[PDB]
């Protein structure tokens, strides 16, 4: 336990869980919805994929 | 000057209407109607299997040109 020549600084970094509060004025953005669609592909022996 | 040696006007209408439909991909879903039949001509996989009768036979497809089974006639 003798001291040696230098001394020396840690460097840390922590990760915290938070609820949040997320607040959003009326009207702020503008959306464009389109028709969905529906496609089918690679049919398996057993199955088909949508 | 109307000799109409090729029989392709006015006849070959009636063979690309059946020789041209492709398989339906793509098809579109409306909240609304949620289930139609425009849906079930693209689930259903069709099956090929017997009924052992011959009306029963012809509806199914069994009797079929290609070699995968074909209703509808």
């Amino acid at each position: 336990k003798i001291h040696p020549g230098v001394a020396m600084t840690v460097v840390r970094t922590d990760e915290i869980l938070s609820e949040n509060i997320l607040f959003s004025s009326r009207a702020s953005t503008s959306m464009f919805i389109g028709t969905p669609n529906v496609s089918r592909r690679e049919a398996r022996v057993d199955a088909v994929t949508f | 000057m109307k000799v109409q040696g090729s029989v392709d006007r006015r006849r070959l209408q009636r063979r690309i209407a059946g020789l041209l439909p492709p398989p339906a991909r793509r098809l579109n879903i409306s909240r609304g109607s949620e289930f139609t039949r425009d849906v079930r001509g693209l689930v259903e996989e069709h099956a090929q299997a017997s009924s052992l009768s011959a009306a029963a036979v012809w509806r199914a497809g069994l009797l079929a040109p290609g070699e995968v089974a074909v209703a509808g006639g």
